[PDB]
DNA sequence: ATCAATATCCACCTGCAGATACTACCAAAAGTGTATTTGGAAACTGCTCCATCAAAAGGCATGTTCAGCTGGATTCCAGCTGAACATGCCTTTTGATGGAGCAGTTTCCAAATACACTTTTGGTAGTATCTGCAGGTGGATATTGAT
DNA sequence: ATCAATATCCACCTGCAGATACTACCAAAAGTGTATTTGGAAACTGCTCCATCAAAAGGCATGTTCAGCTGGAATCCAGCTGAACATGCCTTTTGATGGAGCAGTTTCCAAATACACTTTTGGTAGTATCTGCAGGTGGATATTGAT
């Protein structure tokens, strides 16, 4: 017996997503393509964030992705930043930003 | 007798705290504040340590972002010194006020 | 008092992370007051979820759910 | 009692994207929240979509419209692409 | 084919609070959106409350907590009374 | 055979509310006490807004509550304003309100 | 052929809206500013409304699609079945 | 010839428009704008009239509420004349473009 | 432009908190085969209502003149807020020791679901007749602004 | 203050879009009565982890002195933006017409629920070892600021 994830060619657990859609009371029924589609959309977004967080980890001479790296990856990306606009990432800090009028007159 | 000009160290601080993520309010003092407030809704409550830490991370991130908005309102007023009215104006526009 | 336990230096460090350079003396009391309204709103809801579950211990999840319905979603503490 | 989490499937995706990069427990906890959050936002919108159209089934179509409604421009285009892809590849397999 | 609304009930309550006052259809439409909106928000809170507690049933209790979560101080205190009261009465009648 | 609403001493339809809770997929089960309680809350809220709107309709020498009256009654009430803070009532307009500094002369 | 209708949002109409908003004096650049702001607001709402329309396989945008689009944005509207 | 001083009519107008609820943008012009924007998204669309009216009620309530916040930013700047920067400051704090 | 005082950066190092890893146990979970049921696409189409066309019209937008007074620029100085200390109060680490109570397991019964009928009712379609108030009219009071 | 040009208020009132009244029909809604199923309260309680307490360590907060420099008050003035006016466009409106397309009734099978069975798995636990990097030491070098 081969798993549903393996068939759809995914890492995320298609069977779990299906089970979760059902026990969530989203609808009376849940077509079979739905947990596949959704599982892949979740994997992708995970890949997009881990890809950028990873770069951030590189740019900081580090190999281990920490909350800081996830915050920099999200706030420096226009789309991810919007999608997570009302979200607070614990121990993320903020982007280095100083209003120009506050800088020395030179 | 060395002495840095007003603003140089403050600016130096902005750069320092914007690079780090550690919480900025002392923990025990915060925990006390939290327990006191809750005591008003229900007596003899216990708090998971992770619960308190969740409140703190949420509160600081909230205050920090509010200072960003406040700072923009002071700058709007052609000032560099944030004042209560800057905070009020920011909260009023966010809909947290009027 | 406790709200007064949130010291001036800490409110200043907070402002610094928020990019603030100069701070008026009236800000410290303004802030404390704002912080208290924030925590009362969030805790009021967490405790409500706590009582509903017939517990006497506020859990991280209770807080996270409170934050989520206040539109302040928080990642990292379960949920 | 068991406590599920998306941690293992996250780590798997991590090593594909950055084979030599690790992730801290706290960062993993953040990624789990993220996956749970997007799942709920996505399922919830599919829910309403089905309701609005007097339908009792959430099909891959509702998941698609939900994704278009929820995600920003490019993130949306690609997610749709990945989505259609996995559903096609899944069908072309006994 | 049938289109339900709270019109006949809004109207009954209107004559209780203001015997000689009418309501335009446009205002009634708004009242109808209001009742639906609050109904959904209350049932939504209850729904989630139930799930957060691994409960598969939404009893008057979840409804009560939702109301405390959703309404401002004084509207909650009174809403809770009316509800508890309607449930107590209902319980002793059968 | 009385209606569940009369049993509860309510005007709002308990049978309907119980029915809507089921088709909205809020949980697998709905206890018979849920719709009773919820119908009471809806009725009370409906009563509260009609009370205030009816009064606003009197202050403007009107017999019929129109949308402007609902808006006036919600805006002028702190709590109904909080509950409907992200709501737009069509044809409601706004509350007469002019910032002080915009007024002429001094003293 | 629909072209440049954003200009249908005239200076007087923008002044009137400002008046209801409690505004006494308006700078000359506010009119173009407001047209730009309105257009972005309508693009976002219509985009969602039309998305609900297509999902239902209709060629007609209903008051409800609009009402549902508005609610997603946190702009709940009462009075149109929505 | 009689001439009201600048600002008197503007105030007369505020009291006037704050007292009424009728739509302030011309009907047909607003309808062409909606059909233009929608068309640029999907050709061959039809609109229930109430769908157009729904959007006009939402847009105007949004603009009025926006001007209120804008007016407050101007007053914060010690002005009584709103400018693009005020609208921009309000939209930024509102999180419409943070 | 020079030059002392500090901060900031960086290459290197070591210890440990916390990430990695092999083994093992196991209940819940995920896949598979079979029987039964149904949601909702299809096809045909009744019929609501959207897109158009027509026309008369006056409400209202556009464009210009003009000058009141607001915003912008500039100058000025009282005093607040930042920097730098000297001081010492209490946050912080943590080790550990009761014990609260969260969470797992077993019961078992009020309450919910399923199911078959009967009675009730809100919504709708067809006409038909009132009524609150929008909008026009005329004239008395109130507001505003020049003198 | 006096006065006159206008806006404002309201009583009086007519026309009518919209609200109110009623009989009719009826399909979905809502209630009654059983039989069947089970969610989760209730009681017992093992184990996790929260509340405490010892308690130097000393870090970080507080009180103070000093003066740099920012905020707020005052002054001047170019020209932006409001008020009023003339002109006539185009939105609004009353109203009919075709027909697109939304929506109702129905036929019907691809696909989902419902189980029962078998098999696979990811989470909980230990037990033991591995390592990315926070944190400390130097020493170079840039930044800041007085001259």
């Amino acid at each position: 017996a081969k798993t549903r994830s393996s068939r759809a060619g995914l890492q995320f657990p298609v069977g779990r997503v299906h089970r979760l859609l059902r026990k969530g009371n989203y609808a009376e029924r849940v077509g079979a393509g739905a947990p596949v589609y959704l599982a892949a959309v979740l994997e992708y977004l995970t890949a997009e964030i881990l890809e950028l967080a990873g770069n951030a980890a590189r740019d900081n001479k580090k190999t281990r992705i920490i909350p800081r790296h996830l915050q920099l990856a999200v706030r420096n990306d226009e789309e991810l930043n919007k999608l997570l606009g009302r979200v607070t990432i614990a121990q993320g800090g903020v982007l280095p930003n100083i209003q120009s009028v506050l800088l020395p007159k030179k | 007798p060395h002495r840095y000009r007003p603003g140089t160290v403050a600016l130096r601080e902005i750069r320092r705290y914007q690079k780090s993520t550690e919480l900025l309010i002392r923990k025990l003092p915060f925990q006390r504040l939290v327990r006191e407030i809750a005591q008003d809704f229900k007596t003899d409550l216990r708090f998971q340590s992770s619960a308190v830490m969740a409140l703190q991370e949420a509160s600081e991130a909230y205050l920090v972002a509010l200072f960003e908005d406040t700072n923009l309102c002071a700058i709007h007023a052609k000032r560099v010194t944030i004042m209560p009215k800057d905070i009020q104006l920011a909260r009023r526009i966010r809909g947290e006020r009027a | 008092d406790n709200i007064q336990g949130i010291t001036k230096p800490a409110i200043r460090r907070l402002a610094r992370r928020g990019g603030v350079k100069r701070i008026s003396g009236l800000i410290y009391e303004e802030t404390r007051g704002v912080l208290k309204v924030f925590l009362e709103n969030v805790i009021r809801d967490a405790v409500t979820y706590t009582e509903h579950a017939k517990r006497k211990t506020v859990t991280a999840m209770d807080v996270v759910y409170a934050l989520k319905r206040q539109g302040r979603t928080l990642y990292g503490f379960g949920g | 009692t068991r406590k599920e989490s998306y941690a293992i499937y996250v780590y798997k995706v991590l090593k594909q994207v950055h084979p030599d990069t690790g992730i801290s427990s706290k960062a993993m906890s953040i990624m789990n929240s993220f996956v749970n959050d997007v799942f709920e936002r996505i399922a919830g919108e599919a829910s309403r979509l089905a309701h609005y159209n007097k339908r009792s089934t959430i099909t891959s179509r509702e998941i698609q419209t939900a994704v278009r409604l929820l995600l920003p421009g490019e993130l949306a285009k690609h997610a749709v692409s990945e989505g259609t892809k996995a559903v096609t590849k899944y069908t072309s397999a006994k």
